[PDB]
């Protein structure tokens, strides 16, 4: 019904441009997730104590 | 003479026409899908073409072979020499999209044949099965084709064909204000939020001890959602017949107590309301009613499919006092009966892409606790509906148990389980002499 | 050989003979079979038409055996044409037990579905290969309607889901028919207790009333008074299931109550002329009417109750009241290991009955003796422990308290109050009635407010 | 006469020439040497060889590909080959015909062998008996060897051992990375597990609100981007249009709520576009929003995927109770046993893991500890005996609201076939349905 590039351009109407992900791939994203999770764990521990 | 019909010629014509024309691809993409073709190499070709028209758009002959190399599939689908002929042919200009139209048509046909074959199979091989669980198979498997502009029958699906529908669900919103709702509107602004609106695939349970207004509540919901929409609804009633139902719903609307209806002591200013709510129920013809005695879930599904066959996929259902629902097959034991029910209901809600409201009851062992705010353990039906469900909204109208309370004219909701969101607690009022809840623009909570 | 025995559509023929052999041999079962089988569920045309007659007569002309059937079958010109009389005799000759029918009608429905699905699959496939230049839109709606016609062949014509407008027409016609005549506050059945109709609007016609109490409050008397009154206040039947005690006591009590004389002047014989006058009057008023019907049974099930009631409904008129007494005796044996589920079953089934006929159902009960250790003793919704399903199904509950049992110093003598404890349409309240039980009847109480 | 059927023959060949799904359901039962005649044997050979790669075998693909081997007007040719397509529209039961074909074929073969035994018995031709009977043995055992389902049988120690040395060989030079199979990212969890082993039943099970469907989505969501190899999801609990919103939200670290409303900022839209486009150049995942299943149906879909391309690497079934095989729905324990055995079969078959979610019975509420164990699930331990791993969940802050453990989900491993028991701590944040590691104090 609608394919990838057209799907992406379709969703792009909802946003402004110059919004790029700057992620480009997967393992980098997982690294970023690891970092954010370990950030959060600390404040979580604070609130517990 | 008797063949599954495929147009291999026109298919390849489409392919080679897309090769030397990377522009006229979205228009074709409105019609053709990878599952729509017949052999495998054409599918590999098409899906790679689409994956590349995402990023690498100018592609005629060779970039496809390069990408096909980058995952290492050369010679698995013919090869470069094979592709040369696919390139040379189809010099067409005028007619491409008609070929796509007819090929999609052929796929619908082929699908119908395969389904008919599965039906006959399960006929010869019932596999320890009743007729009731067999007609339903057949009916559902046909109706799933009759519906569904896209999204062919049972079986898994790739991702892009799902992201289409999901981005459509997101994009339908921004054509209008968000309104808080992502589903159906209840008419209660206190409740749209913590529910995010009734999501239209889910089983709901509206449980309470007997005299708390749960039936009145669900009647109010289906009522309001009759007039914030233009679709059908149903009212199954294992508890009382169409007359009391009509009176109560009518009076919930026109705001005159039932005592001034069945009697006839009513005034002009009341008839003023009645004529209007009447003429506004008649000029829509949404509601349908089912005043049965003893139902099975099979019958429920049957009636639903017919009413959806008439016009539109329906938008809301109500079922009354679920503990009366029987199937004689498992009359020996009751727990598995409840389980099979809840299964059927959930699959229905997921079939027609609708919500369901299925009332219930609670075992009274919450009497002797002296707090009496219900929670998700007092209901004792194996917990087989503490699991299947998606939204559970108990009720506690305090001025039934206590008498001299400051909490009169109130019936607060309690939410126990939400599959897609949080829980909470909500406040509403009750004036049972004409049977309708109302919002509570009151203190903090 | 057997390979060519696979292309045959599945069928049974011995069951098909045996069913009709039993029905022609016995008419008591037509309910069950017609609740499992339809004309087309058979294989061929003769047995189909036979079943057609064996249902269409029992609509109105009940008897259907061998010759009372043929005497109708002839008038449509079908003797010696659907097998004929000589062959038809075979069905009545063999299998003379009528030992099992229901099983021999399940499998027919099974094979019938299994066959009417396959005859559809082939007829879809052949057209899917012979498209006739059709188009999908003109090709799939036929398949929809085809598959759905299967289930439509079974469904009774008047049990489906109604539209709003027809229901609404019924409602406005009801209100119209009311305004053609006085209202009295009543919306159905009357009782005789004007104090009661206001909080109740009469006994409504599609409900499950309950009347619970301790042993000696007198619930039984109250239910008898209700049916007794609704006899003379109607031109329509009633029933009673006196599972407690048999007819020869019930009618003494009822007669006596109607005539304001104590029982102990009847079975003794020390009575006046005024007495016998008031006796003969109520007698000759009961017997010129022929409303009531009684059943001094012993132990029962809802499955038999429905049959005994529907026999009455199909014989003549539609009933308008029922009473059931001391519910606990109603056995449903599969559950007798337990009791909670038993009561749930009974309540469920009686509700379904009453709605299947659009009539009221009085039904009595008992209360567990927990309240005694409270020193208030006015019963409430929490002291009846019978699964508490009766606390859910019922559209009405009306307990009974009467101080002059517990206490004896009473300022409240000869007075029985009615503690309503639930309602599905009206509101709750409390009623104050008087008791004079040497002839077993309750009465109104024109008195102070409460 | 030798017994041999001809109606079953024509029907089978026409049906496979009509419905190209059935090649599995036939070929499981039937062998090319079962037909009494040779042309149809050629035809069946062609069918199997094409369905190896080319699915469409009806008339025209079959005729045109068979043309190249120069075999027309030799099996009855075009018009007879079409006469197959003339009759038999419904393909009523391809299965039973295909059963009796094999039946009579085996009977005929064995009777032939017996006849040859007798004739060589009365006609020795300078033969011993001891050196003879090896031919009787081998002649009789040739039957099933003509049937052998693609070279399955009792392997020898050297082949097995070389498979193992090949494992260590491929594994050693590349970085050890801890993993011994499939990954999850949780570097605290890979230690007690060493990876979801490639051929194992895994089960996940905790009470409703403890959020386990989330955990399974997390596993597939990670293992996709760590691989370039497929997965599956069977959502018997909710349709895809919620699944993808949830998973997208999990990756992009933004709540479900803002999406379905739309009050989110460019900081979020960037992460959305990233995870979107990064899924949409891989096409790993495959979803099914079905409702009612049988394990056979499941096997069919899965094998379809694996035959279309390559081999899968994961499965995630959801809310296993709804999986029926209706023959036994009068009973429960036998039912669950059947699903367990069937999934184990599938799993060992394709050399895949399985992740089959479950539920627990509420009895544990009456225990005052509420840390589940192997007993609280009451299915005669049918899945318990069958697992190759189990790991429960327990999020404290449901029950004891005042507890000093907020968004701290532990993972109680209650059975493990290869490794030992253990315990893990993890953190739950249901705003976007995702677990994270716990770089905090001990456990
Ligand atoms: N938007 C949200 N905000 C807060 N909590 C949420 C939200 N969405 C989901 N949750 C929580 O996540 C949990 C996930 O439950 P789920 O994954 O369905 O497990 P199960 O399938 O066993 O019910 C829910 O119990 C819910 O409390
Ligand atoms: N006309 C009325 N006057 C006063 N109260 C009423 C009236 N109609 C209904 N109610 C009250 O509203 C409540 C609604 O109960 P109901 O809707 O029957 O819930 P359920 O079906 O679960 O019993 C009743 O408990 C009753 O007291
Ligand atoms: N002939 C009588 N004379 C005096 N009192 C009577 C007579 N018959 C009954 N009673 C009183 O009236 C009550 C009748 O109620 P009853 O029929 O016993 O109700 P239940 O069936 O609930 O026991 C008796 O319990 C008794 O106290
Ligand atoms: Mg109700
Ligand atoms: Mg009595
Ligand atoms: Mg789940």
């Amino acid at each position: 019904m609608k394919n990838v590039g057209d799907l992406m351009q379709r969703l792009q109407k909802m946003m402004p441009a110059h919004i790029k992900p700057a992620f480009k791939t997967g393992e980098e994203l997982l690294a970023w997730q690891k970092e954010q999770g370990a950030i959060r764990s600390a404040a979580l521990e604070r609130e517990n104590r | 003479l008797k063949v599954p019909p495929h147009s291999i010629e026109a298919e390849q014509s489409v392919l080679g026409g897309l090769m030397l024309d990377n522009e006229r691809w979205d228009d074709v993409a409105e019609r053709v899908v990878a599952d729509d073709f017949y052999t495998r190499p054409h599918r590999h070709i098409f899906t790679e073409m689409a994956r590349l028209q995402e990023s690498g758009s100018p592609i005629d002959l060779i970039t496809l072979a390069e990408s096909l190399e980058r995952q290492g599939q050369l010679d698995s689908v013919g090869g470069f020499a094979y592709l040369a002929e696919l390139s040379k042919n189809t010099p067409s200009a005028a007619n491409i999209s008609a070929y796509a139209d007819i090929v999609r048509e052929r796929a619908v046909v082929r699908e119908m044949i395969s389904v008919a074959n599965e039906i006959a199979e399960a006929g010869f091989d019932p596999q320890g099965r009743t007729s009731e669980d067999l007609l339903d198979l057949a009916e559902s498997r046909v109706f799933k084709i009759a519906e569904s502009r896209a999204n062919k029958d049972e079986g898994p699906k790739n991702i892009a064909d799902v992201l289409d529908a999901t981005v459509a669900r997101i994009e339908q919103l921004f054509q209008q204000p968000h309104d808080g709702v992502t589903g159906v509107n209840t008419g209660y602004d206190d409740l749209n939020k913590k529910t995010a609106g009734l999501q239209p695939s889910d089983l709901i349970i509206v449980a309470a001890r007997p005299s708390m207004g749960k039936t009145t509540f669900a009647m109010n919901l289906v009522e309001n959602a009759a007039m914030l929409q233009d679709k059908p609804v149903l009212i199954f009633s294992l508890e009382m017949p169409s007359e009391q139902i009509m009176m109560r719903s009518l009076a919930s609307l026109s705001r005159v107590d039932q005592t001034k209806i069945r009697t006839g002591q009513l005034d002009d200013e009341d008839w003023a309301r009645i004529s209007g709510t009447m003429g506004i129920l008649l000029e829509k013809r949404n509601i349908y009613i089912d005043d049965s005695s003893g139902l099975t879930p099979t019958e429920v599904r049957s009636r639903a499919r017919r009413i959806a066959r008439e016009h539109g996929g329906i938008g809301l259902i109500m079922i009354d006092y679920l503990q009366l629902m029987r199937v004689p097959a498992l009359s020996d034991n009751r727990t598995l009966e409840i389980a099979e029910i809840s299964r059927s209901l959930k699959a229905l809600a997921k079939e027609l892409n609708v919500p369901v409201v299925a009332l219930s009851q609670l075992n009274r062992s919450l009497e002797q606790r002296a707090d009496k705010r219900p929670v998700n353990s007092d209901l004792r039906e194996s917990g087989s509906i503490e699991q299947d469900a998606d939204l559970i909204m108990f009720i506690y109208r305090d001025e039934v148990y206590h008498e001299n309370s400051d909490l009169k004219g109130i019936a607060e909701i309690i939410i126990g389980k939400q599959r897609n969101g949080p829980i909470g607690t909500v406040r509403l009022t009750f004036n049972g002499q004409w049977s309708r809840f109302d919002n509570y623009a009151g203190p903090q909570y």
